[PDB]
């Protein structure tokens, strides 16, 4: 049976989720087992490196957080709970932590490296996707939040910002900066404003049912080239998403628009992915009626679109940023708040 | 028209959360 298949799968990566969980693993390399190669992104976090492990000559992302930014910008908990999610999971649309350390001034996140950049890069060169190149996306989201939420964890960052293509053209979700776990419900104020829920706008307790509002964002940024709530300012953002006032481009299909209003549902009591059924509605729903759930799974499906492959280590989907020092303090900073990482 | 409103506003890179 089909369906006996899927809870069996779910019981175990829940068991070997709470395993990891309990007891995370700390320390399994060092700085000095790696050759910086390149800069790959920035940001408040501290930023990410192309970076080359000497031993073995494979390529990885290497994320650097400075620990005394990190508690200057109150990060403390968001780093140590990115970390302690991340190196618990293990499905194939969602990134791999290889190792993890930290030395006297820095936190390293050695990540499975994906020479494919971003879905964003490729979403704005492109314009718009077309509803199968959206779909086989989609699809591959459907699975990662079926798996999330079977393990409690909200995830609460969709954007193609967050997704990378890798070498077979397959997506992967990367920042858990904002994942969580969650038994019953959560109150924090965070996500994109483009991608956020009107429950999370209008402040109220919320639930994964914010993961499944963010994937009808995606689906209409993917198919239409824009999101379906912009404006200039945050605030002129929520003011569309709360009005729920949704317009479809013409060239949008009646199924494409149909799970739309489906997903991109105000009334938590119809929105798809949160009733009865469950992920059910979705994976049901006509728009996925050619898509293989297992095919996808199993990454048997040709993508529609597999980057130009150019070596193992080729930087040429990312953006160049300057290049700055990777400075360690002769004293040991903030050694008390990132014990456990 | 819709994209048009999009491109010339200031929220077609990549967007931070809050
Ligand atoms: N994996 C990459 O190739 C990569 C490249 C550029 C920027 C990146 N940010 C991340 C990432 C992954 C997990 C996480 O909790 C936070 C950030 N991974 C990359």
């Amino acid at each position: 049976s089909e369906q006996e298949s899927v809870k069996e799968f779910l019981a175990k990566a829940k068991e070997d989720f709470l395993k990891k969980w309990e007891n995370p693993a700390q320390n399994t390399a060092h700085l000095d087992q790696f050759e910086r190669i390149k800069t790959l992104g920035t940001g408040s976090y501290g930023r990410v490196m192309l970076v080359k492990h000497m031993e073995t000559g494979n390529h990885y992302a290497m994320k650097i957080l400075d620990k005394q930014k990190v508690v200057k910008l109150k990060q403390i908990e968001h780093t140590l709970n990115e970390k302690r999610i991340l190196q618990a999971v293990n499905f194939p649309f969602l990134v791999k932590l290889e190792f993890s350390f930290k030395d006297n001034s820095n936190l390293y996140m050695v990540l499975e490296y994906l020479p494919g950049g971003e879905m964003f890069s490729h979403l704005r060169r492109i314009g718009r996707f077309s509803e199968p190149h959206a779909r086989f996306y989609a699809a591959q989201i459907v699975l990662t939040f079926e798996y999330l939420h079977s393990l409690d964890l909200i995830y609460r960052d969709l954007k193609p910002e967050n997704l990378m293509i890798d070498q077979q053209g397959y997506i992967k979700v990367t920042d858990f900066g904002f994942a969580k776990r969650v038994k019953g419900r959560t109150w924090t104020l965070c996500g994109t404003p483009e991608y956020l829920a009107p429950e999370i706008i209008l402040s109220k307790g919320y639930n994964k049912a914010v993961d499944w509002w963010a994937l009808g964002v995606l689906i209409y940024e993917m198919a239409a080239g824009y999101p379906p709530f912009f404006a200039d300012q945050p605030i002129q953002i929520y003011e569309k998403i709360v009005s729920g006032k949704v317009r479809f481009p013409s060239h949008f299909s009646s199924d494409l628009k149909d799970l739309l209003r489906n997903l991109l549902q105000v009334d938590l009591t119809k929105r798809f992915g949160n009733l009865k059924n469950g992920v059910n509605d979705i994976k049901n729903h006509k728009w996925f009626a050619t898509t293989d759930w297992i095919a996808i799974y199993q990454r048997k499906v040709e993508a529609p679109f597999i980057p130009k492959f150019k070596g193992p280590g080729d930087t040429s989907n990312f953006d160049d940023y300057e290049e700055e020092e990777i400075r360690v303090s002769i004293n040991e900073k903030c050694g008390k708040e990132f014990s456990e990482f | 028209t819709t994209y048009a409103d999009f491109i010339a506003s200031g929220r077609t890179g990549r967007r931070n959360a809050i």
